[PDB]
């Protein structure tokens, strides 16, 4: 009953900016928490951004913190995933995953930095 | 130990006192079902099993007797009426490293319902379409060894709050740890009540000049009136008399 | 073969001390002028309680187990070199069972006779040393079975077999004794009150 989708995905080169979103159908953000992991080829699997459920707290992990930033839109359901200052290590593979009774993931968005 | 991995310890016949456990500046959601928090080192009970894992701490709410989720389907499910205490406190110096503690993957996937107190133990991967998956990893193969994030930077329902499960269950088996039991000094010479070692009564508590066996802890005399008492922590003999009564 | 048990097999029944009084009750006990089955070295049954009277110049019988099928599906009472390992486990033994020369316990010239009782999910320990010589048979000597351990299974223990110089295995059921207490708190003479009516 949960469906996730992700959008806006495309090829930047070193110095780019880039904006990635998932669309959410069957819950509220604003009561369950929003994360976000990728996957680098090479590599597994690694969380980048998320936001707490009373959207007041948002954390960033060890590598990415500074220069990412995530936001979320309560009325289109929909979470904002913004890329700035980016180096070719965050070559990969985004997803957006929530909890809600069981675990959805989405189909994902390709990202290529080079 | 980890979700797979939970082990059924048997840790038994030795004492794991909580009183110093309260003290310790750390409990954050404790809560034991059944009985109360507070008398759980005076009265004790058979079945002291143990366990522990490091939960991903946003769903500690989950684990109730009766209520299910994520971690109640995939990880740990409590049955109803619960007798036993899941402590759930921070570890956030400790079980995270830089870059991502990636020590403890975890099972996002499993057929059916867990049973209560069960530990879980696989290799296959999940099965949600209707073509097998060759070994080779497809679309509809759902590897379930997830990765928790556990990063110095997460907050504190992102940080793993440390579960330890010492389920209490009832069988025709020992009660084999239970927490300390207090004791006061020594009275004598004295029309008093006591407390001892198993035995509680009243009368006038004296020295003795008599001797036992090293394997009594009382003793009667004819038509079986107890008239003596060894102490525990002291490994002396103490006698009974009964307090001053009579007609005016 | 058999052979007669002349005073033998009283225990003290609870840890309370008495002085000098002829105490009576009824417990689990072994008859006085019964007959012990002696084996000369073996599965015998176990109904209510045994009477376990060995003999060995440096007991190498050291292990014994209790069960209802007795294999893999409970205890092993076993001794070693400078311990004893009591637990309950669902183990095995071979085609020829032999020691080859949920608890955890740390312990001719010689007679160990031990007695066992069963009652309310409650097995106890009971032993006495007895330094006296005497290669035929069990003796003339009286001695009263002090307490050692009790612990908690509530299974139905139906028969027993040892493990490895001689043993003797008799068996417990209700009937009613007397005691002799000293002044010191020991048991000194017994009468079993149905043997003879002279005793009754
Ligand atoms: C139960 O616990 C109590 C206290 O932990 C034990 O009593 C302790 O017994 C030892 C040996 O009798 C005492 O040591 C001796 O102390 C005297 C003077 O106090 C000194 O002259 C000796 O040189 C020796 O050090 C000890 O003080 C005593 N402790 C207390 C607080 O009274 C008792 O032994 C324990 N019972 C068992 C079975 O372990």
């Amino acid at each position: 009953q949960v469906q996730l989708v992700e959008s806006g995905g495309g090829l930047v080169q070193a110095g780019g900016s880039l904006r990635l979103s998932c669309a959410a159908s069957g819950f509220p953000v604003k009561n369950f928490e929003m994360e976000w992991y990728r996957k680098a080829p090479g590599k597994e699997r690694e969380w980048v951004a998320a936001i707490q459920s009373g959207g007041v707290e948002t954390y960033y992990a060890d590598s990415v913190k500074g220069r990412f930033t995530i936001s979320r839109d309560n009325a289109k359901n929909t979470v904002y995933l913004q890329m700035n200052s980016l180096k070719p290590e965050d070559t990969a593979v985004y997803y957006c995953f929530v909890y809600v009774g069981r675990s959805y993931i989405g189909q994902g968005t390709q990202v290529t930095v080079s | 130990a980890s979700v797979y991995a939970w082990n059924r310890k048997r840790i038994s016949n030795c004492v794991a006192d909580y009183s110093v456990l309260y003290n310790s500046a750390s409990f954050s959601t404790f809560k034991c079902y059944g009985v109360s928090p507070t008398k759980l080192n005076d009265l004790c009970f058979t079945n002291v099993y143990a366990d522990s894992f490091v939960i991903r701490g946003d769903e500690v709410r989950q684990i109730a007797p009766g209520q299910t989720g994520k971690i109640a389907d995939y990880n740990y499910k409590l049955p109803d009426d619960f007798t036993g205490c899941v402590i759930a406190w921070n570890s956030n110096n400790l079980d995270s490293k830089v870059g991502g503690n990636y020590n403890y993957l975890y099972r996002l996937f499993r057929k059916s319902n867990l049973k209560p107190f069960e530990r879980d133990i696989s290799t296959e991967i999940y099965q949600a379409g209707s073509t097998p998956c060759n070994g080779v990893e497809g679309f509809n193969c759902y590897f379930p060894l997830q990765s928790y994030g556990f990063q110095p930077t997460n907050g504190v329902g992102y940080q793993p709050y440390r579960v330890v499960v010492l389920s209490f269950e009832l069988l025709h088996a020992p009660a084999t740890v239970c927490g300390p039991k207090k004791s006061t000094n020594l009275v004598k010479n004295k029309c008093v009540n006591f407390n001892f070692n198993g035995l509680t009564g009243t009368g006038v508590l004296t020295e003795s000049n008599k001797k036992f066996l090293p394997f009594q802890q009382f003793g009667r005399d004819i038509a079986d009136t107890t008239d003596a008492v060894r102490d525990p922590q002291t490994l002396e003999i103490l006698d009974i008399t009964p307090c001053s009564f009579g007609g005016v | 073969a058999y052979t007669n048990s002349f005073t033998r097999g009283v225990y003290y029944p609870d840890k309370v001390f008495r002085s000098s009084v002829l105490h009576s009750t009824q417990d689990l006990f072994l008859p006085f002028f019964s007959n012990v089955t002696w084996f000369h070295a073996p599965v015998l049954p176990f109904n209510d309680g045994v009477y376990f009277a060995s003999t060995e110049k440096s007991n190498i019988i050291r292990g014994w187990i209790f069960g209802t099928t007795l294999d893999s599906k409970s205890l092993l009472i076993v001794n070693n070199a400078t311990n004893v390992v009591i637990k309950v486990c669902e183990f095995q033994f071979c085609n020829d069972p032999f020691l080859g020369v949920t608890f955890e316990y740390v312990s001719f010239k010689n007679l160990r006779e031990f007695v066992f009782k069963n009652i309310d999910g409650y097995f106890k320990i009971y032993s006495k040393h007895t330094p006296i010589n005497l290669v035929r048979d069990l003796p003339q000597g009286f001695s009263a079975l002090e307490p050692l351990v009790d612990l908690p299974i509530g299974i139905n223990i139906t028969r027993f077999q040892t493990l490895l110089a001689a043993y003797y295995v008799g068996y417990l059921q209700p009937r009613t004794f007397l005691l002799k207490y000293n002044e010191n708190g020991t048991i000194t003479d017994a009468v079993d009150c149905a043997l003879d009516p002279l005793s009754e």
